[PDB]
């Protein structure tokens, strides 16, 4: 009930003892997975360092399915300290 | 002159004036679908007409100023048009 109430349904038997074994640590993983998704699919260097200008990274997602991300440039911090990253993902231009 | 046993580049023209999805029909015909069944819905011959007129042309890296020599370079700017009754099928022409 506790987990199903915090999340909204899909709670397996693995979650339960994981949580019991690691109260705070499990919760934190949930916080991150909510935010960033499945990180375990990133290549290690990209996991620790991200990317550099003009670099292209393949992320294997499923047999025949993958994200191709090129990082074009990173803008200056605007008046609120946000930087605009210029991306190209799967033949489509994106901004973050 | 000849027969072309397949789709051609210029097939879009016909689709617009007859209102039939040639390409979709190809998939349905291969699947075993009867023309006059419920998937293809081919009008009977004398009920197939033309609704106005349709024109196609092609944009090629051919330079008309050098006996149509297909220039090899990079696209750094691409502005497609769009419009009601306008149809764009994008090949080698995009942002990057």
């Amino acid at each position: 009930e506790l987990l199903e109430e915090e999340q909204q349904g899909p709670v397996t038997e693995q979650d339960i003892i994981s949580y019991v074994l690691y109260p705070k640590v499990y919760e934190q993983y949930i916080q991150t997975r909510n935010q960033y998704g499945n990180l375990s699919l990133l290549d290690t260097p990209t996991f620790f360092f991200g990317m550099r200008n003009g670099e292209t990274v393949e992320i294997e997602i499923d047999k025949g399915k993958r994200l191709i991300i090129k990082l074009e440039t990173i803008s200056e911090p605007d008046e609120n300290g946000n930087r605009t990253i210029y991306y190209a993902m799967n033949g489509q231009a994106r901004r973050i | 002159i000849e027969v072309n046993p397949r789709v051609q580049v210029e097939h879009t023209i016909t689709e617009m004036v007859t209102g039939i999805d040639i390409v979709k029909t190809q998939i349905l015909v291969a699947a075993g679908a009867d023309l006059f069944g419920e998937e293809i819905n081919m009008p009977q011959q004398k009920d197939i007409t033309t609704l106005g007129y349709a024109i196609q042309c092609r944009i090629t890296t051919e330079d008309p100023l050098n006996d149509f020599m297909p220039d090899t370079g990079t696209i750094i700017a691409y502005r497609s048009s769009g419009g009601f009754g306008v149809r764009l099928d994008a090949g080698d022409g995009f942002q990057g």
